[PDB]
RNA sequence: UCCGCGAUAGCUCAGUCGGUAGAGCAAAUGACUGUUAAUCAUUGGGUCCCUGGUUCGAGUCCAGGUCGCGGAGCCA
């Protein structure tokens, strides 16, 4: 069996006025508040294309290594829904603002293979309607908002792949700047042309869209349970059909919301009152010195140039920022692995406390790089890494004994608590040590031998 | 052979010896006196041991936890300081003249009685050492002492104890059948029953006047708390009676039933329609104990300037209706608050309110952000109709019918068991008089229960107005819980053909769907009409046991598994291909 | 996807601003003549939910998973 799938991915810019509205973006609770006339669609009143909105189209653009046309009209999608207020939702049919690019996803199955994207063009959104008595209500604040749809070529097979690219795509995005990628509070969505085939015979299976996919468990659940079904429909042979499928993860069933009895025509053609946009190479040429540092590609950059593992490399380059703080202390000279180990583990916990959005509101970069600092040149490694952890971090923002007093420290210790009789059976002298680390702070690793000279 | 048991020792039987076997439950060791307690079905005695027979002390000393013993001692009366209450038997205690353990024992799981710290899912896996606890025992033999006592009255009466079988014929419609792979007929299946409600009608045509039967019932559906796939229903129906005879005899078997057992009476259960029921209780299934009432109240407030009582009492689909809870004016706005949230999860938009606390000064009498928009004169004959008083405070429901009904009906039971405004006594009723027809979502006509069942009118009056038509179908509910219910069914057949008629449904559907039983019901059925006991419910309330499963010997968590016997269980591929099946478990990369 | 809580002896459950898994109950041994959910002393027992990583060292800190309860979100 191969199974052949796709991915059509709606992402929601970030920016401050809608694509041809001048209404906000975010909304809260209150509804119809972010709606002026162009939005809902007044008889006489006119669209006005958004600035930053194409300008992050072809930063997507950019930054997806996609043959970008020179020219994009908008065209209509005529279809009648209480949530669409015009009639027609102002899409591309012909010349899209980007198109023919590659995204490389890397899975947990060595290589990280190369996954193809069609297009990507510029949509607007429309209204949502609420279970409310009886009638029911339409509002229409999100109605307007700048849409991305980012369809991939169907190169794209197995589930987890799948799962891949959806996570590559957030990342590649949350990079760029353009969309949230916070799929709870629903800027992100996407949907699956999965269709199956037996090896061998150029005949398979009826197509299968699901529409409306969350989270990417969602995602590879329901993209399994589709091709596992599809398959047991070929197999019995039965009736194929071409269905507008759904997905719940309460009960990981795919039921059909609407059977496909015919292709949609949706009757597009150039829009008269949008003139063709015209990307000009030197909108290109600025925007590409604009493009910053992938992901995909900076990880590889802390595998290739600085010592570091792929583990820690792809967690270290999560996001932008931990990147630009982590590669301002590598700066300062504090050992790769050991700096980047600093970064990881001891200011991490305070990050999970808080979990501030951004890592240049906690600590400074200069402050654990002065750290380190102090750890290699002005003082040794080993006990003053542990005290300073504690007080230089949260609160005070200001910057090692090896001698043979240890032992006479030793014998009192074992005179605290009945140590002595401890000693017969030998288990775990932690406990030891944990006496003398306390009294002193110094210099745990004669302090293990010593200690274990000194039990038996 | 036993002499007596151990949780049936009187003060009467002191001078008397006595052999009895039973388990260790927890033994007392003092050095110069041991105490053992030892427990069978009846309950815990304690048995005493004197070193002056240290034979019978080794024979004490080895003794642990449930170890299965059998001891013969003499009956000794108990001193005033030693009495113990907790105890059925504890006045009197059991000097051991002679011991002898029949089995050993490994270490008991979990500990008896509280506060032994079990969960739920331990004391399911052990479930073979938890009935040992006499709680749970004195649970199921009192179900036992129900089934007897029905069973008693039933067979008294001159009903047939008659056995139906349980692979049947799978159908949709009702619910999901449980399935069953035919081995002799490889792609068809037998179905577990839902409830012998074909089989008794077809008892009815085979001639035999009065049947009953105590059936297992299986439904394969996602399941409820204080529900469960495997149920048991007392399963009644009867030829040449009306629904009063059937009320009748049910209701006499239910109260003597509760005389027998539990030891109390019921006087004469209440005959109440469902219209009224609706009306002043906003439910089908009425908690009787809580005297709260609702009272509707929209009619006066139609061309009223508050908007939210206005819309919906002019509105025919939907009403308005008051709820007074009295001496309550004293209730701080926190549990007001928790009561609209709660009141909310039931559809309201609102839960409108009148704290009532001096009536003569009229308006500046009724603390309210309300009451500006109403006039008072009809605040007055409000205040008048709903028997409030100095003190009280009157809420409002005020939205379609079905959600004010049930957000102020749960309000109701709620406030009522949350102020203690029930009197504790048992309180059963009849619920009678359903409507026959309801809108289906979409639209059209459809019957509740089953087109089947009789309705009160004439085919005519029935094919006139099909709104008008009550159904004669009935419902049992005691402490606002349905212990069951039936109605009589339809033998008519110009009457089947008018119900057939206003359902929609042409002769394609009555053939494809009900032809076996029209058949059955053409070659000659008598009058008939019958009712269902959902048997394990009558006795979670006969033990006063929290859910269900406490009444049942084996249950089943509420995801149809049980996790003693770790069903359902995995077969080898033998057995399923003998069965003609095949499973779908297969690799994908 | 997101928020809170939780996984640690037979059972229940605690564990700080990182140093041999404790306590009640149960079990084993011993003591005690009135307990009755006995007590007291002593002994025995366990993979701190899985993997990887951090540190001189991990139940504890980092990252990614599994499972139970409830809430939020989505359901053009």
């Amino acid at each position: 069996w191969e199974t052949v799938i796709g991915l059509e991915i709606h992402a929601q810019l970030a920016t401050q006025s809608k694509i041809f509205s001048g209404s906000s973006t975010a909304f809260g609770a209150a509804p119809n508040t972010q709606a002026s006339l162009v939005d809902l669609a007044m008889p006489g009143t006119l669209p006005v294309l958004n600035e930053e909105a194409v300008r992050m189209a072809c930063l997507f653009g950019l930054a997806i290594d996609a043959r970008i046309d020179r020219q994009n009209v908008f065209a209509r999608k005529n279809y009648f829904y209480p949530d669409l207020p015009k009639g027609y939702q102002t899409s591309q049919m012909d010349h899209p603002i980007v198109g023919k690019g590659h995204l490389d996803i890397t899975l947990e199955d060595g290589t990280t293979k190369r996954i193809g994207i069609t297009r990507a063009h510029l949509e607007e959104d429309a209204g949502k309607s609420l279970h409310e008595d009886g009638m029911s209500g339409i509002d229409l604040n999100r109605a307007g908002t700048p849409l991305l749809e980012i369809v991939s070529e169907p190169d794209i097979r197995s589930a987890k792949e799948a799962v891949a690219y959806v996570k590559a795509i957030h990342a590649l995005v949350r990079y760029l700047g353009i969309c949230d990628g916070n799929m709870a509070e629903g800027s992100l969505r996407c949907d699956c042309n999965v269709s199956v085939r037996p090896k061998g015979q150029a005949e398979f299976g009826t197509r299968a869209e699901i529409k409306n996919v969350n989270s990417f468990r969602f995602i590879e659940k329901a993209i399994n349970h589709e091709i596992q079904r599809q398959i047991e429909l070929i197999e019995d042979g039965g009736k194929v059909v071409q269905e507008t499928r759904l997905y719940d993860p309460n009960k990981d069933e795919t039921r059909s919301m609407r059977g496909k009895e015919e292709a949609n025509d949706y009757r597009y053609f150039p829009c008269p009152d949008l003139l063709p946009v015209v990307i000009e190479p030197e909108y290109l040429a600025k925007l590409r010195e604009q493009l910053p540092e992938l992901p995909v590609q900076k990880r590889e950059r802390f595998e290739s140039q600085y010592g570091l593992s792929a583990y820690d490399a792809s967690v270290l380059s999560a996001s932008r920022e931990m990147a630009d703080y982590f590669e301002k202390v590598q700066g300062i000279c504090g050992d790769a692995k050991l700096a980047a180990n600093w970064v990881m583990v001891e200011l991490g916990s305070l990050l999970n406390k808080d979990g501030l959005e951004i890592e240049q509101s906690p600590v400074s970069a200069e402050q654990l790089g002065g750290m380190i600092l102090r750890i290699k040149d002005n003082t040794i490694s080993g006990k003053l890494a542990k005290m300073v952890f504690e007080a230089m971090a949260n609160g005070e923002g200001s910057a090692x004994x090896x001698x043979x007093x240890x032992x006479x420290x030793x014998x009192x210790x074992x005179x605290x608590x009945x140590x002595x009789x401890x000693x017969x059976x030998x288990x775990x002298x932690x406990x030891x040590x944990x006496x003398x680390x306390x009294x002193x702070x110094x210099x745990x690793x004669x302090x293990x031998x010593x200690x274990x000279x000194x039990x038996x | 052979m036993r002499s007596h048991y151990c949780g049936q020792l009187n003060e009467s039987l002191d001078g008397q010896e006595v052999t009895l076997c039973g388990w260790v439950h927890r033994r007392r060791d003092h050095g110069g006196v041991i105490f053992l307690d030892v427990r069978d079905r009846e309950g815990l005695a304690q048995v005493v041991f004197d070193p002056d027979r240290a034979e019978t002390f080794a024979k004490a000393d080895r003794v642990r936890s449930e170890f299965v013993v059998k001891i013969t001692g003499k009956v000794r009366l108990r001193p005033e300081g030693a009495r113990n209450p907790n105890m059925a038997s504890g006045s009197i205690e059991v000097l051991g003249y002679e011991l002898e353990v029949l089995n050993q024992a490994e270490t008991p799981p979990f500990p008896l009685d509280e506060y032994s710290d079990v969960g739920e899912e331990t004391r399911l896996r052990y479930r073979f050492i938890d009935l040992r606890r006499p709680e749970m025992a004195a649970k199921l033999k009192l179900r036992a002492r129900i089934t007897s006592s029905i069973r008693r009255y039933l067979d008294d009466n001159g009903f047939l104890d008659v056995e139906t079988p349980i692979l049947g014929r799978p159908t949709p419609e009702g619910a999901r059948d449980y399935l069953v792979p035919s081995r002799t007929y490889p792609g068809h299946f037998f179905a577990l029953p839902q409830s012998p409600q074909l089989f008794k009608q077809l008892l009815m045509v085979a001639g035999f006047d009065r049947y009953y039967q105590i059936a297992k019932c299986f439904r394969d559906e996602d399941l409820r708390a204080d529900r469960q796939p495997e149920f048991t229903q007392i399963d009644i129906e009867t030829s040449f009676l009306d629904e009063s005879d059937i009320i009748g005899i049910t209701e006499k078997m239910v109260r003597q039933l509760f005389k027998e057992v539990l030891d109390v009476e019921f006087d004469e259960f209440p005959h109440m329609p469902f219209e009224e029921a609706m009306r002043r209780y906003g439910s089908d299934k009425p908690d009787l104990r809580i005297p709260l009432e609702l009272v509707d109240v929209a009619d006066q407030l139609k061309e009223v300037e508050f908007k939210v009582f206005s819309g919906p009492a002019n509105d025919p689909k939907g009403r308005v209706a008051a709820l007074r809870v009295p001496g309550a004016a004293s209730m701080p706005r926190s549990q007001i608050d928790d009561y609209t949230k709660f009141v909310g999860i039931y559809g309201a938009k609102g839960l409108a309110y009148i704290k009532v606390n001096e009536r003569a000064k009229g308006v500046e009498g009724l603390q309210s952000p309300i009451v500006k928009f109403i006039p008072e004169a009809n605040l007055n004959v409000i205040l008048d109709r709903v028997g409030a008083v100095d003190g009280d405070i009157v809420f409002f429901g005020a939205d379609k019918a079905k959600i004010v009904c049930d957000a102020l009906g749960a309000l109701r039971i709620k406030v009522g068991h949350d102020l203690k405004l029930l009197t504790r006594e048992w309180a059963p009723m009849w619920v009678v008089d359903f409507p026959m027809f309801e809108e289906n979502d979409d639209g059209s006509l459809s019957a509740l229960h089953h087109p089947f069942t009789s309705p009160k009118c004439t085919p005519a009056e029935l094919e006139a107005n099909p709104g008008a038509a009550l159904s004669r179908a009935y419902d049992m509910v005691l402490n606002g819980t349905e212990l069951g219910g039936g109605s009589i069914r339809i033998h008519d057949k110009s009457m089947q053909q008018a119900v057939f008629r206003v359902l929609g449904i042409d002769e394609a559907e009555q053939e494809e769907k009900f032809g076996f039983l029209l058949d059955a019901l053409k070659y000659g059925a008598p009058p008939h009409g019958g009712l269902a006991f959902g048997l394990d419910r009558l006795v979670m309330l006969m033990t006063g046991a929290s859910s269900i499963r406490e009444v049942i010997a084996f249950p089943k968590t509420q995801s149809a598994g049980d996790v003693m016997t770790q069903a359902p269980g995995s077969v080898d591929g033998k057995a399923l291909r003998e069965l003609h099946i095949r499973l779908r478990e297969q690799p994908k990369a």
